């Protein structure tokens, strides 16, 4: 592998190209996110993974607002995950401004991943950030995936991060067709509690939910106890 | 190895390594034979169909450079396809620059230097398919031209190119196509390429055969399917 | 190892290509540069004395930039040359969209991006060629500036680059009297430096140029010193040398 | 063998070259960052420059606008870079828009050319550090640091070059909203962050303090003379 | 014949593994030893 | 293509079923002037397709290459594919818009007719690009004199024969000849059906 | 000389070998052979031997050709996973 | 020493580049000979001809190109690269026809091939071409001209020379002959040619193994002998 | 250091452009050639043998004209010295068009080493192989310049390049005066190239060329003859 | 051995390596089977779900109205080559204002990959393409593996596991002629389904079909719509 992973345009025995598992990994090494879609709409959990008390809580970015009706989950590199979610942003206006109708999450994740496929296609590296858009649309609330290969995969409840396998294992286990976005919310800070290093607070997670007719709502200070109150 | 690596290095004894490679990868296919009759040119290739879901003239080696030049590429196909396009774009070109028919002289020449052109540089690598050519004109008579990756292109009366090459060429040269005609020449190269199969190592194969010459006047075209039986039973009554 | 181009960090982080050329640079002939308070002064040494050489030019080390400023050098032959004909068009390009002389640490500040640039981009070798930097401006007057083949340059009243930059640095630093150097006791102080700077003794004057820069009537005359007056002060250090072994 | 190239990712998904880069932040002059509620504040260390050198031409706190200022670490001919295509990108977005660059905006560009050059070979990453300090908001003071990999954070206090550690853990333990409620005790917490990292005499620290609406006013000698006497008698009331 | 190949535990393989070496550790009752395997990403388990 | 220097006649077809005929006169009169009187108007692109045009024939003799190699092509992949009638159509529409688009349009008003699967095709792409179907067309002069003639045999009875064809377009060029200050007394006739594409001529008149 | 078997050998290694095991009869041993390059005859051997056993696993009666595949893939320690962008 | 042998752009440690000697030596794979002679009115050169198969066209063999009427050549090596060079010098030949009037003298022509060569073997972007091009041509006021200009990019002016597998052998018996001062005759200068490859080679030399091109005063045109007129002076020769 | 002999754009550790010294050595095992500075005018001589007596003398000469007052000799690649020369005719044209006066001496000389240092500056140009010497008259003054691979040019009064250059250099030095005139310069040049010369200097293999007020010209073979006469 | 690294390098057997793993990139995804009768063009796909609780990705895409195609291999090639095939079938609409012929696509996207494998740059487009569509010569099964060269067939089938299915539709090859849209769309899903291990079966959130006729434009059936085909095949013996 030390003589075919050195480079995204070569392709080992198995024809696997060993550069983009590697971006995957990378990926692996963000705070954990967790995105759950139901019917009344789409909520994202996360980790903030603050470093110093000094850093300002909303300096660090993870739950970013893409369009006023999809946000967007980082977990991995800082500056790919900057310049994929500014592509989005512009992808969204531009999709506004040419057909005068709000993109949809399908439609975004598709830009932003086409930006993710130029890995080297002749017009650098895989980007190393796995973004989960979620968001309502004409169809719905839905819930879109995203690795730095490219693939774009539509997904009711994805966690990405750190924790992805014990998210999405209880995800898996804690999530029905029919929740609500209360019990929808409560199961997801329940799991991130669960697989979270240091007690879970105020400080340590910002939740965000896209309901239909409202808009992306990312849950404040006061807000976000409320929630954890019970939890 | 060490000055194997890449096409623009020169062996220490003064050979390009990637050229020779090139040639080994063409000798490592099927076999193709061009043979001039008295009046005319003919094409056949042995065509193995690697599986039997085909659709029988599929991937098909016989192609069309310009009207009257017939191509028997031999070898990897990818490179022969994109080889039987840059062909055509020159004699197109010939044709809308000057306003006849690129010689097969001249045409063959230009192929040649474009395949050549591949094995200078060491950001691209030697054409992995030989290329014969072929047409008829009263003005010019029957040419046939083949072309390896090496660059070289010189006429030829009778040429194969593929695995039994030596095979071929000692049925060939016991032709006579110095005087012969482009009607029992068909019948002669289906039972050459009919001796020229393992049959024990390749499972199956499906024949076609192509010419140009006077009795097409002067077009390169697919032999008729009623005449081309015809080769296939002549080949058949052949033992081999 | 961490040193097959520019661009390559060491884990450390350090630019490999940049301190080897950065040391390379010691290989270059001595020159030096004091400071005084009615001008500046620059120093080198011809590593060059061969008897079948014709000196046509004079100034192979020192370099005429513009009608304010002047540069010596150190380092390798082309990229010396090179340096000098960016440094001259830079000045030139400044006077004329400004129609005033470069402040001298503006054309300070282009050569040193222009290295920075080199040493940055992957495919060109760093510079390996650190000239000491004279001139007069409106803002600051009579300056003397240091450019290293890293593109760092900095103000500096008396330095010595090249061959054992080392010692003559330190003993100008032991008796440079900062603020109370005239331009004679500057160049005193220049050829004391230079005696013991090279391993040749004696000081010859073919092998030691000199150039000095001064404020006369608002004109900024760059004068290189002719083998007559460098002989002269040659032997006024021999006498002055005499007098302090005199005590022994 | 996976540090030679920086569009290379190891087989933990790191881009080592950035890592190493960083390690050129680590060997500069600290700088100690805090904003107030008024006042905001670089700290620096100087490096007890050569007998015989002018300190005119060391600066390492330079304002990229009339009212934005970065105190940077790393090798100084990327810092003088990174700030020269600073200024003319702040001269150029006033240009386009006539509001004044804020220092968001200023280090969202300075993240993004450092990003640029960080994302393909043959073009080594910025080994500089920037802590940009600024008004630019217009009432509210921000303070950014900017990552030699290109990522930025928003930092009430925050140190970087060598002592980082050091000096971040004091600022934590000693930032409250009652240690910077006024300038003067503002420009105390950084002097007293600094004195840690460099234990030197006078000349050895420069600060520079930026007011609402002001300009950058590089504090002579004698007035952080006067704030380290005032901070010595501090230290001997409490004992 | 047959090669074994003894890759690094997975998440799951770390937290059986984690179980194993802790059965006779006093180890209180709220150990997530998820947490734990995931903060290993790459140990085997003489590491564990 | 800025200012013609060799023009054409008129251009005259009129669809029949079983196929369609053109016919086109072999005047070049550069000006005024004949300059040229034994030149060919009209020349088949393919076995179910042929064409003809008016204006500069050295733009449409560079067509003349296009098409040919263009066509040719066709063949040359022997997939059994060929350009449909609308298809070469299709390709001229967009072939002079685009050339129009930059100030160097082909002046040089285009007729195409063709018989593929049962159906008769007529198109007339002008040198602009303008382009419709019609069971009758003619370029130039001839949608002045011989136009409104074809709507009158086509109005009343839209479908006709081959020797209805014949003399219809010889009593319409020759109303052309009579009325027209550029035609010429020697024409081809271009008859497209199952057989193929036969070009004839040229023909007089009294 | 002894060569390492070429795709006709390495065919008939497979049908030497797989002789004594009940194999179904739609086995494409060539489309084996191709996909066992490099393969000397003592790794084709090992190749149907890991057939027979992985049938074994699945408690099935009869070897079949993905068995074969899954096999060669074990031979030389390889294991194949549904990758995340190979879809 | 050895590891500088695999670019074409560096120096051996001894200082050689050991591409262009590479591609000096390549010259020799095709296994061929080629001789020509300088008389004092005529320039003959004769090549070896081989078609080692029957199938092939020996009309479509010949090595003898002819760049112009007036201007000759014989391609010695690689036959690709041969008859590339072939393509550039009639391009070359042609271009300095239509820029400066005058044909261009065989000495020009070749001097811009082997500038060419040159500048391949410079810039690190193409293989040498490894085939010696033998030019031959009267010109006015210098008389019969032949230079033969290589790989590496060398042209002189010879009197006599051979390119190919066989070249110090030739060479040497053109040696031996050229100093024996006599009348450099049209059928002197052919029967020396055949005579120094006939040595050289060590064969009979059958009409159909060799080709010959002979420019002369009285004719100044590339003319190829035919079979008649070779196995004619091959008869002179012998008696 | 064997691990930076093999690029241009990379610095040793003791800070050597490896390949520009190799391209010197490949200089220095070249043809050899003398060129001595007189206070009338300039003298350069090359030798020039061919391996053979099958190659025409005059066909290629080593001694070309820049202009009509500027030479050129060469110790090294011939064939990288033609570019060089076809380079320094173009800069010399160049310089008279743009300030209708001939180029002088030091100005085509600097020109001409910064086109050679324009290849020493990135991977995949070789150094030119060649070192040039440069004659010259420009305002009444003899000129003798040498153009090295790095780009560096000197002033030599008199000095022989390429194989046995030590030789050449001790005899100068011993039989060079200052106050010399032409003649006595070309004499003491071609003594120069004979002490190393070998074989005996026929008219075709030594090619020389004086370079005084009256502009650069190639001695013919009989001019060399009655030199290598008066001398012999 | 040395020669594993690039494309432009000739291994000394005569093989560009890097060419074939290209093409058993192909293997890593999942199997397609594409077939074709006299007057339709199906071809039957399986997807796979990265998660229990993720859509199971696309396999089966849209091109033109008379063109589909099945990926099996890159999903970064994959859609690159829909991409350039789609822009490809609206130049020929736009241009030609008719289809673009099947077969002059799948020579366009050969000589397309083509370039990839024989100038270093980038890798060869790892996605192999099970081109369907219907044009005047009838339906069109072509298979376009990485290699650059494209075989027409009358029932291909690639990926993982894909040999089996190769298998069956060598064995009923002859009743795919003469079969209707029901009975083809039945013998693909049995391709398919012989394919699958023994435990898996085909159920309507993992099969995609797509068919083009002679009078039917494009249609890619997901989930339910899946069912009326999938309902009455055969339970596997």
């Amino acid at each position: 592998r030390s003589e075919y992973d050195r480079g995204v345009n070569t392709f080992s025995p198995e024809g696997r190209l060993f550069q983009v598992e590697y971006a995957i990994e990378a990926i692996k090494l963000g705070s954990t996110a967790i995105g759950i879609q139901t019917s009344e709409g789409v909520c994202l959990a996360v980790e903030k993974r603050i470093t110093s008390p000094l850093m300002e809580p909303s300096s660090i970015e993870k739950i970013v607002e893409i369009d006023a009706h999809i946000g967007c989950a980082m977990s991995g590199l800082i500056k790919d995950a900057k310049t994929l979610i500014d592509k989005a942003r512009v992808e969204t206006q531009n999709h506004w401004f040419t057909y005068n109708e709000t993109m949809t999450v399908e439609s975004v994740t598709q830009a932003v991943s086409n930006l993710a496929l130029q890995f080297g296609e002749e017009d650098s590296r895989p980007f190393g950030v796995a973004l989960l858009f979620g968001g309502v649309d004409e169809k719905g609330p839905q819930l879109f995936h995203m690795d730095p290969s490219g693939t774009f995969v539509q997904c009711d409840a994805r966690a990405i991060g750190s924790a992805s396998e014990g998210a999405q294992s209880s995800l898996q286990e804690v999530y029905h067709k029919s929740m609500t976005l209360k019990e929808a919310i409560k199961s997801s800070l329940i799991i991130l509690k669960q697989v979270m290093e240091e007690k879970l607070n105020a400080t340590n997670i910002e939740l965000a939910t896209v309901q239909p007719g409202q808009n992306f709502h990312m849950f404040t200070k006061e807000e976000l106890e409320e929630v954890i109150k019970d939890i | 190895t060490g000055y194997d690596l890449s096409a623009s290095t020169f062996s220490p004894d003064g050979r390009v390594f990637q050229v020779e490679y090139a040639m080994k990868a063409v000798e490592n296919s099927s076999t193709a034979i061009g043979i001039r009759c008295k009046d005319g040119v003919v094409f056949g290739v042995e065509k193995l169909v690697l599986s039997k879901l085909y659709e029988e003239g599929s991937n098909k080696r016989l192609f069309n450079v310009d009207r009257h030049v017939g191509m028997a590429v031999a070898g990897l196909l990818a490179d022969a396809r994109s080889l039987a396009d840059i062909a055509r774009e020159e004699a197109s070109n010939f044709r809308s620059n000057f306003g006849y028919n690129i010689p097969l002289k001249h045409l063959a020449d230009r192929v040649a230097m474009y395949v050549h052109a591949y094995t200078l540089y060491s950001a691209v690598r030697p054409f992995g398919c030989s290329f014969m050519l072929g047409s008829y004109s009263v003005n010019d008579g029957a040419q046939l031209y083949m072309i390896d990756p090496s660059g070289v292109s010189y006429g030829y009366w009778g040429c194969a190119i593929g695995k039994a090459r030596q095979a071929a060429k000692t049925e060939i040269e016991k032709l006579q196509m110095k005087e012969m005609t482009c009607r029992d020449i068909v019948k002669e190269v289906a039972k050459i390429i009919y001796i020229v199969h393992d049959e024990v190592k390749d499972k199956a194969f499906e024949l076609e055969l192509s010419w140009v010459g006077e009795l097409t006047n002067g077009r390169h075209e697919i032999v008729p399917k009623d005449i081309r039986e015809e080769a296939e039973k002549y080949a058949k009554e052949s033992l081999k | 190892r961490y040193d097959s181009r520019t661009t390559i960090f060491s884990p450390e982080g350090r630019l490999y290509q940049v301190e080897y050329a950065m040391e390379a640079i010691g290989h270059a002939g001595t020159c030096l540069g004091i400071l005084a308070n009615d001008g500046v002064l620059l120093a080198a040494e011809r590593r060059n004395i061969h008897k079948l050489l014709d000196e046509v030019f004079f100034s192979e080390k020192i370099y005429k930039l513009n009608e304010d400023m002047a540069c010596s050098v150190a380092g390798i032959t082309s990229d010396a040359n090179v340096l000098t004909n960016e440094l001259r068009l830079i000045a030139q390009r400044y006077l004329l969209q400004y129609q005033e002389p470069i402040p001298c640490e503006q054309l300070v500040t282009a050569l040193c991006d222009i290295k920075q640039a080199y040493t940055q981009f992957g495919g060109k070798r760093p510079f390996g060629v650190s000239l000491l930097y004279i001139g007069w401006d409106k803002h600051y007057g009579f300056q003397l500036y240091q450019s290293d083949p890293s593109g760092n340059y900095g103000g500096w009243k008396a330095t010595c680059i090249g061959n054992n930059s080392a010692a003559a640095v330190s003993m100008l630093k032991q008796d440079y009297k900062e603020g109370e150097m005239t331009l004679k006791s500057a160049l005193a102080l220049a050829i004391k430096v230079l005696n013991k700077t090279m391993d040749v003794s004696k000081l010859s004057a073919e092998k030691v140029e000199i150039a000095t820069l001064t404020r006369e009537n608002g004109k900024t005359v760059i004068r290189v010193l002719k083998q007559k007056e460098v002989e002269q002060l040659i032997k006024k250090h021999e006498e002055e040398e005499a007098k302090a072994e005199r005590e022994k | 063998s996976y540090d030679r190239a920086i569009t290379v990712f190891s087989p933990d998904g790191h881009l080592f070259q950035v890592e190493y880069a960083q390690e050129a932040v680590k060997k500069g002059s600290t700088a100690v960052g805090v904003r107030g509620r008024d006042i905001v504040v670089l700290g620096v260390e100087k490096k007890s420059v050569a007998k015989l050198q002018d300190e005119r031409t060391v600066r390492k706190i330079c304002a990229l606008d009339d009212n934005v200022c970065m105190a940077f670490a790393g090798l100084t001919a990327d810092a003088r870079i990174v700030i020269n295509r600073a200024r003319v990108e702040c001269q150029s977005h006033r240009l386009t828009v006539e509001d004044p660059v804020t220092v968001e905006y200023i280090t969202r560009y300075i993240a993004s050319l450092k990003q640029r050059y960080t994302q393909s070979n043959g073009r080594r990453p910025f080994g500089i550090s920037a802590l940009i300090v600024g008004f630019d908001f217009d009432g509210t003071p921000r303070l950014y640091q900017t990552d030699p990999s290109g990522t930025y954070h928003a930092w009430k206090a925050n140190a970087i070059g060598r002592g980082a550690k050091s000096v971040r853990e004091f600022l934590e333990k000693n930032y409250t909203d009652e240690a910077i409620e006024t300038d003067d005790l503002t420009i105390k917490l950084v002097i007293k962050a600094l004195l840690e990292v460099v234990q030197s005499g006078g000349k050895n620290i420069e600060l520079a303090v930026m007011r609402r609406d002001q300009s950058l006013k590089i504090l002579n000698p004698e007035e952080i003379e006067k704030y380290v006497v005032e901070i010595e008698k501090e230290k001997e009331e409490n004992e | 014949d047959r090669k074994i190949e003894f890759s690094l535990p997975d998440l799951e393989g770390r937290t059986h593994i984690f179980k194993i070496h802790a059965r006779s550790m006093s180890v209180e009752r709220d150990i997530r030893f998820e947490l734990l395997a995931r903060l290993c990403p790459n140990s085997t388990g003489a590491e564990i | 293509t800025q200012n013609p220097m060799v023009t054409g006649t008129s251009v005259l077809g009129v669809k029949f079923e079983g196929g369609v005929v053109i016919a086109a006169d072999m005047l070049g009169s550069y000006g005024s002037l004949a300059r040229f009187r034994n030149i060919s108007r009209i020349m088949r692109v393919n076995n179910s397709t042929m064409l003809g045009a008016s204006g500069d024939y050295a733009d449409f003799q560079y067509l003349k290459q296009v098409l040919g190699q263009m066509v040719i092509d066709e063949e040359l992949l022997g997939d059994g594919h060929s350009y449909s009638p609308r298809a070469i159509h299709s390709w001229l529409t967009r072939a002079m818009y685009s050339r129009r688009s930059k100030m160097n349009p082909l002046w040089n008003t285009m007729v195409i007719g063709g018989y593929a699967d049962g159906e008769s095709f007529l198109g007339y792409v002008d040198m602009l690009g303008v382009a419709y179907e019609a069971p009758s067309l003619a370029t130039g002069y001839g949608a002045y004199l011989a136009q409104p003639l074809l709507r009158e045999v086509l109005e009343k009875q839209p479908v006709l024969s081959q020797t209805e064809a014949r003399d219809l377009v010889e009593r319409c060029m020759r109303v052309l000849y009579y009325r027209d200050a550029r035609s010429y007394n020697r024409f081809q006739i271009a008859t497209v059906t199952e057989k193929g594409v036969e070009i004839e001529g040229p023909l007089s008149t009294e | 000389e002894f060569p390492m078997p070429n795709e006709e050998a390495r065919a008939r290694i497979m049908q030497i070998h797989s002789r004594k095991m009940n194999v179904s009869p739609d086995v494409n041993y060539e489309e084996l052979a191709r996909c066992t390059d490099d393969f000397n005859g003592a790794q084709c051997k090992a190749v149907c031997v890991e057939a027979g056993m992985i049938a074994l696993r699945r408690g099935a009666t009869e070897l079949t050709h993905e068995d074969y595949m899954e096999g060669i893939l074990e031979v030389q320690a390889k294991k194949k996973a549904n990758l995340q962008y190979y879809a | 020493s050895a590891g500088f042998d695999r670019h074409i752009t560096i120096f051996s440690p001894e200082g050689r580049l050991y591409q262009v000697e590479y591609a000096f030596k390549a010259i020799n794979q095709g296994g061929l000979t080629s001789v020509a002679v300088r008389g004092k009115d005529c320039a003959v050169i004769v090549t070896q001809k081989k078609v080692p198969d029957k199938l092939l066209d020996s009309s479509t063999v010949t090595h003898l190109f002819k760049i112009t009427e007036n201007i000759g050549c014989v391609m010695t090596g690689m036959t690709a690269d041969s008859r590339s060079q072939v393509q550039r010098a009639r391009y070359e030949a042609a271009n300095w026809k239509y820029k400066y009037g005058y044909e261009i003298p065989v000495d020009m022509l070749c001097k811009r091939i082997a500038d060419i060569s040159q500048v391949y073997t410079q810039n690190a972007e193409m293989r040498p071409l490894g085939c010696c091009m033998i030019l031959i041509g009267i010109d006015e006021e210098q008389g019969p001209q032949v230079y033969k200009c290589d790989p590496a990019g060398y042209y002189c002016g010879f009197k006599a020379t051979a390119a190919g597998v066989k070249q110090t052998e030739s060479t040497s018996f053109l040696e031996k002959k050229v100093k024996k001062k006599f009348d450099w005759t049209f059928e002197q200068t052919v029967e020396t040619a055949i005579t120094c490859l006939s040595t050289v080679l060590s064969i009979d030399f059958k009409p159909s193994e060799i080709e010959v091109g002979v420019v002369t005063v009285e004719n100044p045109k590339f003319r190829i002998l035919t079979e008649a007129e070779i196995d004619a002076h091959l008869v002179a020769l012998a008696e | 250091e064997r691990g930076y002999s093999f690029s241009l754009t990379t610095f040793s550790p003791s800070g050597k452009l490896v390949q520009i010294e190799y391209a010197l050595a490949a200089v220095a095992g070249g043809a050899p050639s003398v060129g001595i500075k007189a206070a009338n005018g300039v003298v350069l001589a090359t030798e020039k043998k061919q391996k053979s007596i099958l190659y025409d003398e005059r066909s290629v000469h080593k001694v070309e004209p820049i202009t009509k007052h500027i030479g050129l000799v060469y110790s090294g690649m011939g064939p990288d010295y033609r570019v060089l020369v076809h380079r320094a005719r173009k800069l010399a044209q160049q310089y008279y068009l743009v300030y209708q006066e001939p180029i002088p001496t030091a100005q085509l000389v600097q020109r001409v080493a910064s086109v050679m240092q324009e290849y020493t500056q990135s991977g995949g140009v070789r150094p030119f192989g060649v070192s040039l010497l440069i004659c010259g008259w420009n305002e009444g003054r003899p000129y003798l310049f040498q153009s090295d691979p790095s780009g560096a040019y000197f002033a030599w009064k008199a000095t022989a390049m390429g194989k046995n250059y030590v030789n050449g250099k001790t005899f100068l030095e011993k039989r060079y005066n200052e106050d010399l005139e032409l003649e006595d310069a070309i004499h003491t040049a071609i003594l120069t190239l004979k002490e190393s010369f070998e074989g005996q200097m026929t008219e075709d293999n030594i090619e020389v060329g004086i370079c005084n007020e009256a502009g650069f010209r190639r001695l013919t073979p009989t001019e060399v003859k009655d030199y290598l006469a008066a001398i012999a | 051995n040395q020669y594993d690294n690039d494309v432009t390098v000739w291994s000394p057997q005569g093989r560009i390596h890097q060419i074939e793993y290209a093409m058993e990139a192909v293997k890593q995804g999942s199997a397609t089977v594409g077939l074709k009768s006299k007057t339709h063009a199906v071809l039957v796909a399986l997807k796979r779900a990265q998660s229990e609780l993720a859509a199971h990705q696309k396999k089966i895409l849209h091109v033109d109205n008379h063109i589909g195609i099945s990926i099996a291999g890159l999903t970064a090639d994959a859609r690159l080559l829909c991409n350039f095939m789609r822009q490809e079938c609206l130049d020929s609409r736009f241009v030609f204002d008719r289809p673009l012929p099947v077969s002059r696509l799948v020579s366009l996207i050969g000589s397309k990959t083509q370039i990839p494998t024989q100038r270093y740059g980038r890798r060869p487009y790892g996605v192999g393409l099970l081109i369907a569509g219907y044009d005047d010569m009838g339906p069109h099964i072509f298979q376009t593996c990485p290699s650059a060269n494209y075989f027409d067939c009358r029932a291909m089938s690639i990926g993982a596991r894909s040999q089996s299915a190769r298998t069956y539709l060598e064995r009923h090859m002859s009743e795919f002629m003469e079969c209707n849209l029901n009975e083809l769309v039945k013998h693909g899903l049995r391709a398919l389904r012989e394919t699958l291990p023994a435990e898996q079966d085909l159920t309507t959130k993992n099969v995609s079909i797509g068919i083009v006729g002679k009078d039917l434009e494009f249609t890619i059936y997901d989930d339910d719509d899946v069912s009326p085909f999938l309902e009455g095949l055969e339970e596997r013996p």
